[PDB]
């Protein structure tokens, strides 16, 4: 149930009145979230999707990201998280009684654009984390609205953030990744080795389901919580990267304070947008009307999905499988610059 | 310059010789004074078959 | 295609009010130099380039923007940190010796800005500056018939100033009215005024 | 003719011709000779020169072989160093001095010895003719390189001392004076070096050379070997062709050589090497491709052009007589790295659809300028590309103002990745702030190990110190004056450190200076940009022989007037304007220059290009390059006034009407 290839035609089209630039799915409910260019933020049905159940402006200027959650607690509802260029982060609420959009709180804290938004939860306590233009990630407080920790862990400024506990990445535009850790808030290692900047970059969880990249080598590396990461830049290329297990506040390996590259894939014509992980697939698009399907046990593209949208591809996604709190459904979506939305069902 | 500076202040004549031989001065320097006392009087000399003199500074003067 | 078979530039762009306000500052009464005057002021994209040998437009163009003008050169030391001062307050800025040009400012004079979100900024010299949006560039040279950078001349409106027959004629005819009688011209220049301010009201 | 001795029975030079089987990838190598008769005679006879301790002055027309008979000659030895001095039109001693003083030591016994003991250095002097003679007739360098021979010395400046010359043996190379650009040479400083006349290979032995370089390249494709032959003698022909038909007389920079043909052979090994796999109909379109950007870049009318694809077309029918031909226009040739993992030949709308996707990417990055794309400046992208992807790939883009050269450069920097860096030269700026900029420039490709597109733009060139400069800079892979002494030593620190941090290791001087040069040669493209080629500045910087040999002369010119009619049709496609009847007028078919009408879209852009051409022709502009920044201005201009007019009539017209209603 986890070895699901989807298939060489889309199920349906989803129709946006300008280009799409980032698209979400809902854990629980058949819902697809689709952002939009020109600031508009769509929600559509997998299966009516003639009118949006809710559609507003609240960014002036174009969105860049977007990610969802649904919040839990030991004491249930939903929050949308999206990003624009207006230097604005805005939290939404999804409630499901009359399936509408509600804004929250809109969010300052970034002197220039802001790129990529994670929101995630940990011991019943939903959190905020942010990348931005100006050189600066931030991670925040949901319910305090106000920042963290700031710091700068690059040259100049980042792409695309994940966080995996309290470790986070950080995508820069100086082919550098950068594990920061953040109640001490110092760097952990530094990753170079690309030659283009990072466009999508996130963790590799483990799996107790054999994969070769997603089971722990060591009881060090079983221990500190993470072994591997995946990068995909403008290289045309997809990279598997290797972090040393630093002595866990943990302090940096003098000797071991660069990353390694565990495997590059290739075989992208264009920049690789982002990349999504699934099993033993690395699902991945580019700029190439194309959407890629990458072993991580071979290396090699089993499936092409060729001439998918006529123009780029900005976003797609699949559900998490670490997370046993979401049901990994298998469902499957792929957003382009064509104005053009698809999904994949079954 | 400081004759000039001085010569402005209080007062008295000045008279400049072959103002043709110091173009880059004359350019510079004399443009931007002339561009912006009662009985201060300067007289400049020149050579008609010497160098271009600058248009602006004849035609304020 | 079809055009109006009357047409006239002074009629279609230079409105009564811009008028009224040019006339007060101290422009001519010439058709050309109302044609040049609003020729430079309908160039908000590219900066113009003022050609004035007797040094009217400098003190026109002053009294256009009252006291907040600002009169640099480029024959002056620390012009930079005064252009600099001037665009981080906002305030118009006109450059005297325009054919002594400085390729510090081909930034300015291209206006190829660096867009950071509400707040424009321009790389002047060796560090970004934010522009205030209120910054107006204006470019002056006294000297006619001299030698230009082509970046610049190929970049900015070049506008001449030169004097023609009709600007002799009324120059005369009003200085010999002002020696003969200084009522009879008064009186002429005070009924001017109320009939093109009864006109525009 | 062909008489020799070898070990005192007379023998010929059929029997001593040694075979060469070149490999593929052996092509890109600068060092590769092919040894026929005449290179080999030349090359023994410059080393039995060379060994009799006198002075070797090669005189040849360029591209003759010089510099490479002498690299053929002293690599197969291990007596002599090559010391690469190259002449500019105003060249010092002191050039000379700093040229040298890397490579020898001050030994009082003074004495200017080598660094090595055993190895005898050869301080070679390109370009003899270049420097420049005095207000009464005389030059410097030609008599200080006379005193250098005839005494074996010089006097020192500062301390007014005689220094002794031991084992540096002077080897010049000059063109002949009869080609403009020359000066008279002085009979007192040419007795003391024998003189060689390396003149033009024939065009059956360039034929045989380069049957050979093609059978190396079409040893990657196997299936093709064959057809060697036929290509060899259809490059000859066309190189043969362009020299007797574009000439001297028509534009100063018509200079044709056979390093535009090992230009073009190295470009069809890349475009091959970096290529799919390829049928017949590809290799006649490739190598098309290739005598495009090779030969007719630096052509500038469009009648040259228009006989030069005449010219090919009779060329490639003549001698590979292949049917299935597609028309070789110049736009029709758009052969592309970017859409692909490998370099073929791409379509047409999505090249240019791609090309609008990443201009508007880099718009949002770097800066915002709205260019509107066009088939011509698409061209010039895969243009500046492919010469911005070679090794030591300069350029030099010549073409009216406001063209779109920066900006191209930029973009296409950006593409590939390039950190572009633009000195910021000014006025009041001396020579050492242009010093500074060069040496952090190349400190940042060396020790940074960062990509750099250096752009020097003809306004950036205040006096010709800067110009000689880049002389340097071009003709050899660094500039020997920029690091002298103490800077000299601090460098080589910071280069050790550099090399023992990347794991490298070496201990001798002389290969960390190579490795230095050959990183800076790597990871450095130097973009020329000049707007009035007419110019006094311009034209030296054109003609300079350093420039000239290794810049790709891209001659983009003013706009044509299809370039004219694309973009304005693609920037007022915006305008709601075909509001009104129009009755088509009955024009001639040469009246027209865009599409027949049937709009008042196409008439509005007629007009505006009409308007345009008579303006131009009014101002008496002559042969001088035609700034097509007023049509765009008054285009944008149009625009802008037209939405505004528009607008305040339909609320006036709006109001009158709901008013006499009410
Ligand atoms: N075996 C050969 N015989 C003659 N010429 C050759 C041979 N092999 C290559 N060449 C040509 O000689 C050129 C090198 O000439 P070069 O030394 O640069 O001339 P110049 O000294 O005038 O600059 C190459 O571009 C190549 O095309
Ligand atoms: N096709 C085009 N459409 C609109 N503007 C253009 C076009 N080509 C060039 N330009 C103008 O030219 C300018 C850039 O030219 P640039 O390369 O800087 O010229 P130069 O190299 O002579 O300095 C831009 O500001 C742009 O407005």
């Amino acid at each position: 149930v986890l070895k699901w290839i989807p298939r060489n035609l889309p199920s349906c089209l989803i129709n946006v009145e300008s280009s799409v630039t980032s698209v979400k799915l809902h854990p629980n409910l058949p819902i697809v979230f689709v952002a939009t260019d020109h600031g508009k933020l769509y929600a559509f049905d997998l299966f009516n999707y003639t009118i949006p159940l809710a559609s507003l402006q609240s960014h002036t200027k174009a969105i860049t990201s977007m990610d969802v959650l649904f919040t839990n607690y030991t004491n249930n509802y939903l929050v949308i998280v999206t990003a624009s260029k207006d230097l604005q982060i805005h939290v939404f609420k999804w409630v499901s009684e009359e399936c509408k959009f509600q804004q929250i709180r809109s969010l300052l804290g970034h002197e220039h654009i802001v790129s990529a938004v994670k929101i995630w939860q940990k011991n019943n306590d939903v959190h905020i984390a942010s990348c931005s233009r100006d050189q600066t990630v931030k991670i925040w407080d949901f319910h305090n609205g106000w920042s963290l920790k700031t710091f700068q862990p690059h040259s100049q400024w980042v792409r695309s953030i994940d966080v995996l506990g309290d470790y986070i990445i950080s995508g820069s535009h100086d082919t550098t990744l950068r594990l920061t850790h953040w109640p001490s808030g110092n760097g952990l290692s530094v990753g170079t080795g690309h030659e283009f900047p990072i466009e999508k970059v996130k963790f590799i969880h483990f799996i107790e389901d054999e994969i070769r990249f997603r089971t722990p080598s060591t009881d060090r590396y079983k221990n500190w919580g993470m072994q591997y990461c995946v990068s995909a830049s403008r290289d045309r290329t997809i990279k598997i990267w290797e972090i040393p297990l630093p002595t866990l506040a943990p302090i940096p390996n003098p000797t071991d304070s660069n990353f390694r590259c565990v495997l590059t894939l290739k075989g992208h014509l264009s920049w690789v947008r982002d990349i999504s992980i699934r099993g033993q697939y690395l699902f991945s698009c580019a700029d190439d009307k194309s959407v890629r399907c990458w072993d991580l046990n071979t290396g090699q593209c089993l499936h092409v999905w060729e001439k998918l949208h006529t123009g780029f591809v900005n976003c797609l996604d699949l559900d998490v499988d670490f997370d046993s709190n979401v049901t990994p459904r298998q469902m499957m979506v792929t957003g382009g610059l064509d104005c053009k939305s698809n999904v994949f069902m079954r | 310059q400081e004759e000039i500076s001085k010569s402005k202040i209080e007062g008295g004549w000045i008279l400049l010789q072959n103002i043709q031989m110091s173009l880059s001065w004359v350019k510079t320097y004399l443009h931007k004074h002339v561009e912006e006392h009662e009985k201060f009087k300067m007289f400049m000399t020149c050579h008609l078959t010497g160098d271009k003199l600058p248009a602006p500074l004849l035609q304020r003067t | 295609v079809k055009y109006d078979v009357n047409y006239r530039f002074i009629d279609y762009l230079v409105t009564l009010d811009e008028k009224m306000k040019w006339l007060e500052c101290g422009l001519d009464k010439n058709d050309y130099f109302l044609e040049n005057m609003s020729i430079v002021m309908n160039s908000q994209d590219a900066v113009p380039f003022l050609l004035d040998p007797s040094s009217h437009m400098i003190t026109v163009i002053s009294n256009y923007y009252g006291n907040k003008t600002v009169l640099l050169s480029f024959l002056e030391e620390g012009f930079v940190k005064r252009l600099e001062n001037a665009v981080r307050f906002g305030s118009v800025v006109i450059i005297q010796d325009g054919e002594f040009f400085d390729p510090i400012i081909s930034r300015l004079i291209s206006r190829e800005f660096n867009h950071a979100g509400n707040r424009v900024t321009v790389e002047i010299g060796d560090h970004e500056v934010d522009v205030s949006g209120d910054f107006k560039l204006f470019i002056h040279s006294c000297d006619p018939s001299g030698d230009i950078p082509i970046f610049l001349r190929s970049r900015v409106r070049l506008v001449h100033f030169v004097t023609n027959k009709e600007s002799i004629e009324t120059r005369i005819f009003d200085i010999t009215l002002t020696e003969e009688n200084a009522e009879m011209q008064r009186k002429r220049e005070d009924l001017i005024k109320l009939n093109t301010e009864y006109r525009l009201k | 003719d062909y008489s020799t001795i070898v070990i005192l029975s007379f023998s010929s030079f059929c029997s001593e011709i040694p075979s060469v089987s070149l490999e593929a990838h052996e092509v890109m190598r600068p060092d590769i000779v092919i040894p026929t008769i005449d290179t080999i005679k030349h090359e023994k006879i410059f080393y039995d020169l060379l060994n009799s301790k006198r002075g070797i002055i090669l005189c040849g027309p360029p591209g003759s072989g010089k510099t490479m008979i002498m690299n053929n000659a002293l690599r197969n030895s291990s007596l002599y160093d090559v010391v690469g001095i190259n002449f500019s039109k105003d060249t010092t001693t002191e050039h000379i001095l700093s040229a040298l003083h890397r490579h020898t030591n001050y030994v009082t016994t003074l004495t200017l010895l080598p660094k090595s003991d055993i190895k005898n250095l050869v301080l070679f002097c390109d370009e003899i003719n270049l420097p420049k003679l005095d207000k009464y007739g005389s030059q410097n360098v030609v008599l200080f390189l006379r005193q250098l021979m005839e005494k074996q010395g010089f006097w020192k400046t500062p301390e007014n001392k005689w220094v002794t010359i031991e084992r540096i043996h002077i080897v010049g190379a000059c063109n002949p004076p009869t080609d403009p650009g020359r000066i008279p040479m002085s009979e007192r400083f040419t007795r003391h070096a024998a003189i060689l006349y390396l003149g033009y290979p024939s065009g059956k032995s360039l034929s045989q050379i380069y049957e050979i370089y093609y059978k190396a390249i079409f040893k990657l494709v196997p299936e093709f070997r064959s057809y060697t032959e036929p290509f060899a003698r259809a490059s000859v022909h066309l190189y043969n062709e362009c020299k007797a038909r574009y000439s001297t007389g028509l534009q100063s920079h018509y200079l044709f050589s056979p390093r535009e043909l090992t230009r073009l052979v190295r470009g069809v090994y890349t475009a091959i090497n970096t290529g799919p796999r390829q049928t017949l109909r590809s290799l006649i379109r490739l190598w098309a491709y290739e005598a495009w950007r090779i030969f007719a870049d630096r052509l500038v009318g469009v009648k040259e052009k228009n006989s030069f694809e005449q010219l090919l077309y009779e060329t490639v029918d003549k001698y590979l007589p292949n049917q299935d031909l597609g028309n070789i226009s110049s736009t029709s040739l758009l052969f592309s790295g970017l859409l692909s993992l490998d370099f073929k030949e791409v379509n047409k709308t999505d090249l240019v659809n791609f090309i609008e996707e990443r201009f508007k990417t880099f718009c949002d990055e770097e800066l915002e300028v709205p260019m509107v794309i066009h088939e011509s400046m698409v061209d010039h992208i895969l243009r500046i590309d492919r010469a911005l992807k070679q090794v030591q790939g300069h350029m030099m883009l010549i073409g009216a103002s406001r063209t779109g050269k920066t900006i191209l450069t930029r973009f296409v920097a950006w593409l590939n990745g390039l950190k572009i860096v633009q000195p910021k030269i000014h006025r009041h700026s001396n020579l050492s702030d242009f010093d500074m900029i060069l040496k952090k420039a190349i400190s940042d490709c060396s020790l940074k190990e960062s990509r750099t597109c250096l752009i020097i733009d003809e306004s950036n060139i205040l006096e010709t110190a800067f110009l000689e400069r880049m002389n340097t800079l071009l003709a050899n892979a660094d500039i020997p004056d920029l690091f002298q002494g103490e800077e000299y030593d601090k460098l080589l620190n910071n280069l050790r450190n550099k090399t023992r941090s990347l794991g490298l290791l070496l201990d001798t001087e002389q290969e960390l200076y190579d490795w230095f040069v050959g990183e800076i040669a790597k990871n450095l493209h130097v973009v020329f940009t000049i707007c009035d080629p007419t110019n006094n500045k311009s034209s030296a910087m054109i003609s300079s022989p350093a420039l000239f040999n290794r810049c790709i002369i891209n001659w983009m010119g003013d706009w044509d007037t299809k370039t004219m009619s694309q973009v304005a049709n693609n920037m007022v496609d915006v305008v709601p304007m075909e509001f009104t009847d129009f009755i088509v007028p009955e024009v001639n078919k040469e009246l027209v220059f865009t599409e027949p009408i049937q709009t008042i879209r196409d008439a509005v852009v007629n007009i505006l290009i009409h308007f345009d051409r008579n303006f131009y022709q009014k101002m008496k502009v002559g042969v001088n390059p035609r700034s097509p920044g007023y049509f765009i201005d008054g285009l944008r201009a149009l625009v802008k006034l037209v939405t505004a007019k528009y607008q305040d009539l339909q609320e006036n017209q709006r109001f009158v009407n709901v008013g006499l209603e009410k």
